[PDB]
DNA sequence: AGCAATGTAATCGTCTAGACGATTACATTGC
């Protein structure tokens, strides 16, 4: 049982997890995905962290293009739970999952692994203590869950939390079977292009803002804003 | 009653002017043939056609400056391609093109012109949009400069095709259109005074104004324009309306558009210019036809200098008439020179034959 | 993972271009079907191959028409443009890439307006289809006309009281005497024979004239011509011309129906088949407004109507000079009137026995 | 492994910094903090309050 | 409906790092 568990940075002190449930040239794919972000802070408090982590269903509709369903707190927690608007089931399915079958031979195909929590433990150390300010957690709400899809989680997983791979790949599935099926008159290409197109890297966000940069509005990165 | 200057261009000449020494006349062939006023007993002007080429694309309107109180005279002309092109004619003569504009403004095609006296010599000229630019003269070592201090933007949206335009003396800007909607501004205020229409109730058609003049007092606003296949003059007297023009039989002074008219010099006579090819004359009071001048190409025997087909094969027998003007006393030379006041006009078949009558 | 991709690349640039996946640049080049047929399947094998086993971005990299584009496959350029749908260029380029592949050995040429029926949600579009043709065509310099078996769709239509016959080595097509039907198709070899001339436009006008009929054949393509009806016209001239006599364009007022009768007339420079027989008797202003004397037929210009007839003004008097002689002085000087008028004429409404002789 | 920060790669870098309008990315507001250092400033903080 | 042209929008070179401006690109007129 493999997981994965980003080291503590300490912008305050917090951390993450990603946890997968796959058998053990790999294709990353989002669940059916809930992002847990308890605290463990040892009031309203707990209502405005909410408040603010419910202000970012317009990143994760209008960023990562993803469905928000519920907001619910299990006792603890402040989970999202997302189902992901471009990597739907029947796509899941279309994609990958009849030619892993159909085509059965040494082919070299991906091993498809998967992922469903993101729990983040940001635990915030308050100068004055108990109390704390509001408008005072926007760059450090912004400045962990921008770092964190910056350096790794759009290189290793960027499938779910890539904003220009997804947009990308949402612009170009359309001509993804027609584009194969005109060049072996088959579907054998697909999984090894829908691998390739998560495998490149001149569409992450470190290769983005060092360019000629011809278009400036895109990639807002705000997210979390105070409402 | 006087020479015509027959076969003067070879493409086809639009507009005309008069400067007590000039009779400048833009063509569609690219080049101005400005004719001395003066001649002497019988010298034809064929061979005082002075020209000078301009631009390749073509011209449409001209007109001229003439200041004396040392004698700086100016010709300006605007092409088909839309463009100032005011050419400074010295005194044989020399065509020495001027620059009063800078590059950056020059991006949109003028298509009306008309100069203004001084009492602060003034220009103005309409675009193919709407928008009507107002200039203003410094030539005060020489440097003859043209200097912007006002533009009356079209009201309208959409905008129209901005046909004519007036300088007239007390100031009264009557921008014509396309389709009625004579503008009417202020040279000193550039707040539109009125803004007029089409006094035609009738179903919706296109109904252009073709000419826009004044009055030498300053009270009248002669208005010509065309009812789609006909040609019509009503009053705007500073749209308020005096009367209508015309001759008995419908409401029409013309069998088809009627393309210019100019005012006298006392302001008693509104000739007219209408593509039937007559030349009726009206009165501001009696408002009644004096006289018609028909035309045909079977004055002269010789063919060599009638034109009387054009470039397809069709019989130029009734030649349309693009421009007329007037001309004050003691501009043109010869018989009756000083007791009658002489008028020049411009045709269809390419030639142009100063009128007199008298 | 940054760790090893941020602490030994230390540079700004010199990274974003060392760092990029390893691109297979494909040029899409390297008269006969079967060479043709060879190289167009190495691309393909090459192309799939790539992707299969050694997992490489292919880059289709091709030329485009002379007055560079490469169709990268993962999107993997490091600029987001929005304008950047790249992608459905190149599944139709590879889609007729296959399409190619399935009718060359058949050796039947099948038309574009059934490979774009055949995959109508793909391509989405039969002019994506042609562009794209082109292109392929070009690269593998073959002939757009004569290419690798694809076809018109066959839009022009002619009305001949003959038979023609066509003969072409692909045998023989022929049009039959009296039955409105589409020009047959062949390639640019046949010699036509014939057992006058008048084009129109607009199918309207030319249906008019097939209803009324009362030895003049009535060859036109419908809209701007197409490339079947010019090599039609090109041939039939250089094969009968001792037969035929007096062809004359046909089209309204408009500042299209003089690009329309422009387009038989004469193309660019480089204007390799073009019908020289083309004597532009079109109906012009001043042929409306002398018949105007027997819903108004005369529309006033609009902003396009004009930007286009000031274009044609702009365009022809580019290098020839004197427009007292030249084949373009009557397209030039009715394109200046329209300008001047600002009202265009219909051909539609106004249908009589002009275009006859009598 | 362990994430960087996204302004420690936008420093390292020469980013004429007018992408805040644009990215949105720059905070001036905190940098990344050793491990250390947070660590014994954030007992120092305990302690005095006790 | 097979071909074409206008209009503007977007990106691509130069010249002052972004801008503007002087160029191509393809969508939306059009017959
Ligand atoms: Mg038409």
């Amino acid at each position: 049982a493999r997981d994965i568990t980003f080291l503590t940075v300490f912008l305050s002190a917090w951390t993450s997890t990603v946890r997968i449930e796959g058998p053990e040239n790999s294709l990353y794919i989002p669940l059916l995905l809930k992002i847990k972000l308890n605290f463990k802070m040892n009031q309203e408090l707990f209502t405005k962290l909410r408040e603010i982590v419910g202000s970012s269903i317009r990143f994760w509709e209008e960023q990562l293009f993803y469905q928000v369903q519920d907001v619910s707190t299990i006792e603890n927690h402040v989970i999202l739970s997302l189902k992901c608007t471009i990597l739907t089931d029947a796509q899941i399915s279309t994609f990958i999952s009849k030619p892993r079958e159909l085509h059965t031979h040494a082919k070299g195909y991906p091993e498809i692994y998967y992922l469903s929590e993101l729990s983040t433990t940001v635990n915030f150390f308050s100068k004055e203590g108990n109390y704390v300010e509001i408008s005072q957690v926007i760059p450090h709400f912004n400045e962990y869950f921008s770092s964190l899809i910056v350096s790794q989680l759009e290189f290793e997983y960027p499938m779910v939390f890539s904003m220009i791979s997804r947009l990308r790949l949402k612009w170009q599935q359309s001509s993804l079977a027609p584009i194969s099926y005109a060049l072996t008159s088959n579907s054998v290409l697909l999984p090894i292009m829908l691998n390739m197109i998560a495998q490149d890297k001149s569409s992450t966000t470190a290769y983005q803002i060092l360019c000629r940069r011809r278009g400036p509005p895109i990639q807002n990165f705000q997210i979390f804003s105070l409402p | 009653a006087t020479a015509n200057a027959g076969k003067a261009h070879d493409a086809d000449i639009f507009s005309v002017s008069a400067c007590n020494s000039f009779t400048v006349s833009c063509s569609g062939d690219g080049y101005l043939k400005v004719w001395d006023n003066k001649l002497l007993d019988n010298e034809n002007p064929k061979d005082k056609s002075y020209s000078h080429f301009v631009h390749k694309s073509g011209l449409h309107h001209v007109d001229v400056l003439q200041t004396i109180e040392f004698e700086l005279c100016l010709v300006a002309t605007t092409s088909f391609s839309g463009d100032l092109l005011f050419y400074r004619i010295t005194r044989k003569v020399i065509f020495e093109k001027l620059d009063l504009l800078d590059s950056d403004m020059k991006k949109h095609s003028f298509w009306a012109l008309k100069w203004g006296a001084s009492n602060s010599h003034r220009l103005v000229a309409t675009d193919v949009k709407g928008t009507t630019y107002i200039w203003k003269f410094h030539p005060f070592n020489w440097s003859p400069t043209l200097e912007l201090q006002g533009t009356v933007e079209s009201p309208m949206t959409p905008s129209q095709f901005a046909t004519s335009v007036d300088i007239s003396e007390r100031g009264l800007i009557a921008t014509g259109f396309n389709n009625g909607t004579v503008q009417i501004s202020e040279l000193s205020t550039l707040r539109p005074l009125y803004n007029f229409e089409s006094q035609h109730s009738m179903i919706n058609n296109s109904n252009s104004i073709r000419s826009v003049k004044f009055s030498p007092q300053g009270s009248l606003l002669a208005i010509a324009h065309d009812s789609n296949s006909f040609g019509c003059i009503t009053l705007y007297e500073t749209g308020e309306r005096i009367g209508s023009l015309s001759v008995p039989t419908g409401e029409f002074a013309h069998s088809s558009w009627v393309m210019s008219l100019s005012f006298n010099d006392s302001g008693e006579t509104l000739c007219s210019a209408g593509w039937d090819g007559k030349l009726r004359f009206w009165d501001v009071k009696t408002k009644e036809r004096i006289t018609t001048l028909n035309m045909h190409c079977d004055d002269i025997e010789i063919e060599e200098d009638i034109l009387a087909v054009d470039e397809h094969g069709d019989s130029l027998a009734e030649p349309g008439v693009f421009d007329v003007k007037f001309l004050k006393k003691g501009w043109r030379s010869g018989m009756g020179a000083d007791l009658n006041e002489s008028l020049c006009c411009v045709c269809l078949d390419r030639s142009i034959r100063w009128f007199r009558e008298a | 993972a940054l760790e090893g991709l941020r602490k030994k690349y230390k540079t700004r640039q010199e990274l974003v271009k060392a760092l990029t996946p390893k691109r297979r640049s494909i040029h899409l080049n390297s008269c006969s079907n079967a060479d043709v047929l060879a190289h167009i399947k190495h691309f393909l094998s090459l192309a799939a191959n790539s992707l299969e086993q050694h997992q490489q971005p292919i880059s289709i990299v091709f030329q485009n028409k002379k007055k560079h584009t490469t169709l990268d496959f993962p999107l993997n350029g490091p600029h987001l443009s929005t304008h950047q749908f790249k992608l459905k260029r190149c599944a139709i380029l590879l889609n007729l890439l296959k399409v190619v592949m399935e009718k060359l050995p058949l050796g039947k040429n099948t038309t574009v307006r059934d490979i774009f029926y055949s995959n109508v949600e793909l391509f989405q579009r039969q002019a994506n289809v042609v562009q794209w043709l082109d292109v392929i065509r070009f690269n593998f310099k073959l002939s757009p006309r004569k290419s690798l078996n694809i076809i018109p769709a066959q839009k022009g239509l002619v009305y001949s009281p003959f038979p023609i016959d066509i003969y072409d080595n692909i045998q023989k097509q022929t049009i039959f005497s009296g039955k409105p039907c589409l020009i047959p198709f062949f390639q640019d070899d046949a010699v036509i024979k014939l057992g006058n001339i008048v084009i129109v436009e607009k199918e309207a006008v030319f249906t008019k004239l097939v209803n009324n009929y009362h030895n003049t054949m009535l060859i036109t393509g419908k809209g701007f011509p197409d490339f079947l009806t010019r090599l039609f016209l090109k041939k039939l001239e250089q094969y009968c011309s001792n037969l035929i006599s007096d062809c004359s364009i046909f089209t309204d007022a408009d500042p299209y129906g003089i690009s329309i009768a422009l387009n038989y007339t004469h193309s660019n420079e480089r204007n390799a088949y073009i019908c020289t027989m083309a004597n532009y008797k079109g109906i012009r202003i001043t042929q409306v407004l002398a018949q105007n004397n027997e819903s108004i037929q005369l529309l006033s210009l609009n902003q396009r109507d004009y930007s286009l007839a000031k274009n044609l003004i702009a365009s022809l008097t580019a290098n020839s000079w004197d427009i007292a002689t030249s084949p373009l002085k009557n397209v030039v000087i009715e394109c200046q009137r329209e300008i001047f008028f600002q009202k265009k004429a219909e051909m539609n409404e106004i249908d009589a026995g002009i275009f006859k002789y009598k | 492994n362990k994430i960087t920060c996204t302004q420690d790669f936008l420093h390292q870098y020469f980013v004429t910094e007018r992408v805040s309008i644009q990215f949105g990315l720059n905070n001036k507001t905190v940098k990344r903090i050793n491990k250390d250092e947070f660590d014994k400033a954030v007992n120092c903080i305990m302690s005095w309050t006790n």
